[PDB]
């Protein structure tokens, strides 16, 4: 858990270290994990006599390295109880001549189906019965890490297209705040296809409100930087 | 510095000139001028973000 | 929140002429309290009053690379728009256009279309004033759309300046003598600019006479907090 | 029993990453041993005040250095009651000239039967009578080991093939974790037949769980240092 308390903006009297600019504070993450991150307002909202903070936040994560991907995501339909099949040898273009290892990760295989890869490139995924959804499954071509999402539907009509995670993201509706004391929670998640030594910017913004009722807004900025044990 | 066993063909033009030079001694690297060695640093320029 | 201390006027922080300093990110919205115990106090009477007045002057400005655009659309109705004869471009330039999620619109969507191109759904049931802030290649401008109540029409608001303090959102605490006040600042605001803001703050005695005070405090605009 | 604790993942933890270091944690284990390992997730979970773990752990087994073996491993079938016969000389495919030290180890041997074996690389294995299941016993051809498994039928059909276990295994189930005090256990087995100097990487992917049940990933990394004598 991280946990990191916010500038108060007080007097703005923040003895710079002279040389070392850097503002936004720095995160660790490591791919495939989901951490938990709490921010403190205390120090700038306290002062502010008022009604503490609000779940009326906004985030963003733009990016700073990218390392684009080798290996693109893929995406699928099937109906309910019916067998699916599928190819993973279109989703690597190699500009080399090389092999082709493929491998399913067991640590982020499917979660309401299995899968048997093939000898080539090919692999049938057969979804647990009287289930209706959508399923994911992280493949290793050749060390790359990319992702399957496959639609399952309830043999009516169609299901609609999710949006392919991210690298990084944050859950959509996970964050809170305790306006009793001032403290922001929300959670970190860092996708398998994040790359080594890629570094992403995440800014904040969080209000608080006064005692009648209008706003205060602050904006704080945190360096992702994607580290990897292999 | 001077490395011993070249003896590189006497000339009167070198291959890098100074601003090509200059200009990847910023950018790590080991320009060598018998032509002996200067600048013996690695191709290190960056810690995590922070260049400098 | 800043707290500042006024000068008991006794001929008793100059920096370059008077004026005190405050520094501020751009987006943010936050808050002054300055007291002015020290000047009022000795002047036994009834304390301050609710008559403060503001005025913005900007000494370094960095005059706007974008700039800005109104809309009158109606309720319900869909809205369309451009964002290419914004941006003079000069010199040739990729005109790669952006959505802040942090600065989007309020009672609404929008939709960045491949060239410049946004349609903008107003939420159902809504009559008023939106704003939204786009980013044209790092340079930032507003846009602001009226939608009306489909009866006539709706007037035309101001465009908000760089550094702003709030219309009515002041206070005075004649037991303490401390002014509240709020600074706003665009997020359009250029960093590395410096404004200045001027304070005429009335004391009044027990018979109802006035003393008058004066002051200034630079803001300036900084990036990474 | 090895203990260890896990990373924070707070951020103290190498100098956030700054340093990096997190080199995988050290495991030595000897060919026939059946060892515990614990690992306490407090330092990690404590802070995410909610409700612990939850048994979702999952584990995966890769060689960064294998050695292959020389002698191959063998499958054999036979009825209750029935004696089975069998030969040890092709399964020791020899690329040089040399002798066949054929040897049974008693301390391997089967556990439902017996094994006779034979002057010139033949064995007499006489099943467990009122028994039916599968038998396994380690050979030791040239010093180089090897397993050899029967399955005995109850007469009707057949059995089916087991899987033929791996040099470093973890138990199916036999994982445990107490979320009073958050602490995950489980078993280490290596087989006999692992060869002294291999080393064998071991990842972990543990999750937690909140006051409202969402999750919180984590995944670490060990090094199975298979070295003889201890």
């Amino acid at each position: 858990m991280y946990f990191f308390s916010v500038d108060p903006r007080n007097g703005a009297s923040k003895s710079g270290d002279v040389c070392g600019s850097c503002c936004c504070e720095s995160i660790s993450a490591r791919p495939g994990e989901v951490n938990g991150v709490m921010v403190s307002y205390a120090a700038w909202s306290a002062p502010l006599r008022g009604h503490g903070l609000t779940n009326k936040t906004t985030f963003e994560i733009d990016g700073v390295s990218v390392t684009p991907p080798k290996v693109s995501n893929a995406f699928g339909r099937t109906k309910v109880g019916v067998v699916f099949e599928g190819t993973l040898s279109d989703l690597f273009p190699n500009p080399e001549g090389e092999q082709v290892e493929y491998e399913i990760s067991e640590l982020n295989g499917p979660s309401n189906g299995v899968v048997e890869l093939g000898a080539n490139g090919a692999f049938t995924y057969t979804p647990g019965a009287l289930f209706t959804g959508v399923d994911r499954f992280w493949f290793s071509i050749n060390g790359n890490i990319g992702e399957y999402v496959i639609s399952v539907d309830p043999t009516t009509s169609e299901l609609p297209q999710p949006p392919f995670t991210t690298p990084v993201y944050v859950p959509a509706a996970r964050r809170s705040v305790d306006p009793r004391t001032h403290v922001l929670k929300f959670v970190l998640g860092v996708s398998p296809a994040a790359i080594p030594g890629d570094v992403y910017r995440l800014t904040v913004r969080q209000v608080a409100i006064d005692c009648d009722g209008n706003e205060f807004v602050h904006i704080s900025c945190y360096d992702i930087s994607i580290g990897s044990c292999g | 510095g001077l490395l011993s066993c070249i003896n590189m063909p006497e000339s009167c033009t070198p291959g890098w000139t100074f601003g090509e030079v200059t200009q990847l001694q910023a950018n790590g690297f080991v320009v060598s001028g018998s032509p002996y060695i200067y600048n013996d640093v690695t191709n290190y320029l960056r810690d995590e973000k922070n260049r400098p």
